[PDB]
C-alpha cells in the first residue's frame, strides 16, 4: 500500500481510489509491478477518454492480464459473439 | 553500413488483420512514443523494449 501511495503520488487519482481491498489480488508482486500497474491503469485511463483512474480501472487491467496469462485476447464484440456462439443447454450446464 | 534506415515502406495496419487487440495496443504504443509530452503530463511513459 506504501509503495502504492509512493509510485502514484505525481498523478491525479479520484476518490473512490482505494488499494486496500485489492491486496489480495498483488500477491509476490514487487515494485516494478505495482508501477508497472499503475501505468497500465494510466493508460487504460486514458484511452478510454477518461480524467481520473478510478479502482474499476485497476480493476480491469489485473482482469485483462489475468485473461492474458492463459493467452486469451478478445475485444469486447469478438468476445459477445463467440458467447452468443455456445447454445444454451450446454451453457447451463456450465453455470450450475 | 548496412542498417536500412528507412522511412516508408508501403505496408499499412489494414493490411494485416485478425489480431485486433495487438493491433489496438501496438497503436497506443506508437501514440504514446508520438505524443510523449501530453501524456507525460499525466506521468505516462512508454515500454522501452516490445518483444
Amino acid at each position: 500500500v506504501q509503495i502504492f501511495g509512493v509510485h502514484s503520488a505525481g498523478k491525479n487519482l479520484a476518490e473512490d481510489i482505494d488499494f486496500g481491498k485489492l491486496v489480495f489480488r498483488t500477491v509476490g508482486f514487487s515494485g516494478a509491478d505495482i508501477r508497472n500497474l499503475v501505468n497500465e491503469a494510466a493508460i487504460m485511463s486514458v484511452r478510454k477518454g477518461r480524467s481520473y483512474i478510478y479502482q474499476q480501472d485497476i480493476v480491469d487491467v489485473l482482469d485483462k492480464q489475468l485473461l492474458e496469462g492463459m493467452g486469451v485476447l478478445l475485444t469486447e464484440e469478438e468476445q459477445q459473439k463467440c458467447e452468443q456462439s455456445v447454445s444454451y443447454e450446454k451453457k447451463r450446464l456450465l453455470a450450475v | 553500413k548496412f542498417i536500412s534506415a528507412e522511412e516508408k515502406t508501403g505496408v499499412t495496419f489494414d493490411d494485416f488483420a485478425g489480431q485486433e487487440y495487438i493491433k489496438r495496443e501496438l497503436q497506443e504504443i506508437v501514440r504514446i512514443l508520438k505524443n510523449d509530452e501530453e501524456f507525460q503530463n499525466k506521468g505516462i511513459y512508454c515500454p522501452k523494449g516490445v518483444l
